[PDB]
């Protein structure tokens, strides 16, 4: 995992 | 003399996190010095992820991205009022994986980034080089206390920044504290896994003057390229220590029972 965004 | 080692994971984060506690230490004459661990200055070719990042900042994919943001760093943190040190570890979208894969993989709409899958051996070896790199600046700077990020939301960058951090403080004697990482922390639970042995104390909730969250504010403003918000952090904050003012959260660590 990680993972961006912005959310 | 307190000498306050603040230690950033990308160009920002010191600030966004932590920027009214910077801004207090310099108002009560701290020497304050903010090393950012991943300040290092990638060189071209850029991968998809990256270019993309690049655009999204409003930078031409292929420009120097980060000599941009290291000054916006200088900008943000000469309006505190405390020093810089660019450090040159590369940030995860410059990063590559020892069989020559990216480190992080563009992913389409709007997830932007997720990292590629690898050996915990590379991830070891980075903690151990920027172990090596902030010894030498404890070294150098004689700190009083270090700061670094909680690494909630997980970003592999921030995971490093944090477990190199305890492993050097915890050698050289020095007390070290960790902040809740913003934004994350707004929509993150807090809940994070530490390095084995190591442990976190009672929560500090700051309180801190409006001026001081003003100054912050502005402060995270000149790092223009960030942005395309200032409303959230707020509400986070108020909800910390209601009855309160604007603060930010952070948690002594120390070593664990039986370790
Ligand atoms: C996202 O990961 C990138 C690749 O590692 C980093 O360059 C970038 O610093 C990371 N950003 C964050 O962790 C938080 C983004 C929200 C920042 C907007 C805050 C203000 C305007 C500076
Ligand atoms: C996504 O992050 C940008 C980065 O500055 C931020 O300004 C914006 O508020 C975010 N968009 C959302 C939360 O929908
Ligand atoms: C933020 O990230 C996770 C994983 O993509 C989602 O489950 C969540 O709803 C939001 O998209």
């Amino acid at each position: 995992x990680y993972x961006x965004x912005y959310x | 003399a307190t000498r306050l080692l603040a230690i950033s994971p990308h160009l920002d984060d010191a600030v966004l996190s932590f920027g009214a506690g910077l801004a207090q230490a310099a108002q009560d004459g701290a020497n304050v010095l903010v090393y950012t661990v991943f300040a290092g200055a990638a060189q071209p070719p850029y991968s998809p992820a990256a270019q993309r990042m690049h655009t999204i900042w409003g930078l031409a994919p292929d420009d120097d991205a980060v000599l941009y943001r290291r000054k916006e760093d200088i900008a943000a943190l000469d309006h505190l009022r405390v020093a810089h040190r660019h450090g040159r570890f590369l940030d995860s979208i410059y990063r590559k994986l020892p069989d020559g894969r990216w480190l992080t993989a563009h992913v389409e709409g709007r997830q932007k980034l997720a990292v590629n899958d690898h050996s915990p051996d590379s991830d070891h070896d980075l903690v151990g080089e920027v172990a090596d790199d902030i010894r030498s600046i404890i070294d150098e700077f004689d700190p009083t206390l270090v700061v670094t990020c909680a690494a909630i939301g997980e970003h592999p960058d921030n995971e490093a920044t944090r477990d190199a951090a305890l492993f050097a403080t915890h050698e050289k004697n020095v007390p070290v504290r960790l902040w809740e990482d913003l934004p994350y922390a707004v929509f993150k639970s807090g809940a994070v896994e530490l390095p084995q042995g190591f442990r976190l104390g009672s929560a500090d909730v700051s309180s801190v003057k409006p001026e001081m969250r003003s100054q912050k504010f502005q402060a995270v403003e000149r790092y223009s390229s960030q942005m395309v918000l200032f409303d959230r952090l707020d509400e986070h904050a108020r909800q910390n220590a209601p009855h309160g003012g604007y603060g930010e959260t952070t948690w002594p660590v120390v070593r664990s029972d039986d370790s």
